[PDB]
């Protein structure tokens, strides 16, 4: 079963998650409408390409870690 | 070709390494290593095809990726070899690695921007082009997201593990490869990425030249594991879906197998490697 969807404003950024060059791909996250590549680990934790080495429990946590990483900057889209 | 501990380089060697890295950047060759790396970071998955990461071929794949990069550096200056960063020994922000004559230091506190050394954005010589965070300057926050680098005792505890890797051959595995990579256990290689911060915490981590020195030391720890366990070898050894077996070729090269990369001495030696 996929995680539930989410939508919030976190640190002034709109982050959204939903069940759905890189993998295929069962959950999508967006930061101000730009898709962020995320991945689920076998133990059920999540990462994103901007915080890839530091697992967090949920896709919302990965989206929040990406907003923290970006420090206000726009995200660039990923290839594909 | 002798790969030396970064802490031991002479000033001439540091100068020549930096100049060769900056020339690969200027000529456009550097950024394609960054792009290839992020494509495998985004494609290697626990439940699908996995080659560069979270899989037994993490070690031979990075060994060949580093050889490709070292060969590129030697095409600019044939005297240069990849140094390695023993982060269990040189573990503070005061290490000479982080001095302005080598890699420069930590990022300033507001935006993570590296302000000194040859790769600081202000030099005009180190644009961050292949990126996900849209900012175009090198960033680091040494020790910001995790308190300490691994210690020698922690490295020794991973080097003692006898099985190279174990089913299910992914981030959930027990065994040496996944403890070195760091998805399980005390965490060696992943934690170093997190400790440097900035681009090193992302799939475009080769944007920071320290990437190569970190992986040259991870590669040395594989060589040390083999000397500690001469009776143990790469697994799996055939017919495993989605995992690169010993004699299977590896993307993106397709012309090399883990079996061709197990013995590093076909390509380089280390300044010191204790023997078994
Ligand atoms: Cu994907
Ligand atoms: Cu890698
Ligand atoms: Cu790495
Ligand atoms: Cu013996």
């Amino acid at each position: 079963a996929a995680p539930e969807s989410f939508d919030e404003v976190y640190k002034g950024r709109r982050i959204q998650g939903r069940p759905a060059h890189e993998h295929g791909g069962g959950y999508e996250v967006f930061v101000d409408g730009v898709q962020l590549h995320v991945m689920r680990n076998a133990d059920g934790s999540w990462i994103s390409v901007v915080s890839h080495y530091d697992p967090v429990p949920t896709p919302r946590a990965a989206a929040r870690a990406a907003v923290d990483e970006l420090q206000g900057a726009p995200l660039l889209p990923f290839p594909a | 070709t002798v790969r030396k501990n970064q802490a031991t380089l002479t000033a001439d060697e540091k100068r020549r390494f930096v100049a060769a890295v900056l020339e690969l950047k200027r000529s456009g060759r550097y950024d394609e290593f960054v792009r290839t790396h992020n494509e495998f970071i985004m494609s290697d998955t626990d439940s699908g095809e996995r080659t560069g990461h979270r899989s037994p071929s993490f070690l031979p794949w990075h060994r060949r990726f580093l050889l490709d990069f070292e060969q590129a550096l030697q095409s600019v200056d044939s005297s240069v070899t990849l140094p390695y960063w023993d982060w269990s020994a040189d573990r503070t922000v005061r290490a000479s690695l982080w001095a302005p004559d080598f890699l420069g230091g930590t990022g300033r506190s507001t935006d993570g921007r590296v302000m000194d050394g040859p790769f600081a954005a202000s030099t005009g010589n180190w644009p961050i082009n292949v990126r996900v965070d849209s900012r175009t300057y090198l960033r680091r926050s040494l020790g910001g997201s995790v308190a300490e680098l691994p210690t020698r005792a922690e490295v020794e505890s991973v080097l003692a593990i006898s099985a190279y890797d174990l089913p299910p051959y992914n981030s959930a595995s027990e065994g040496f490869r996944n403890h070195l990579e760091g998805w399980r256990g005390v965490n060696l290689h992943n934690r170093v990425h997190v400790w440097v911060g900035g681009q090193m915490a992302t799939g475009v981590s080769p944007n920071d030249p320290v990437f190569w020195l970190h992986h040259a030391y991870v590669d040395k720890l594989w060589a040390e594991w083999q000397r500690r366990h001469p009776d143990s070898a790469y697994v799996p050894t055939g017919g495993t879906p989605d995992v690169v077996d010993l004699n299977e070729t590896m993307k993106p090269w397709n012309t090399v197998r883990p079996a061709d990369l197990l013995d590093h001495t076909a390509y380089y030696t280390f300044d010191a490697l204790e023997h078994h």
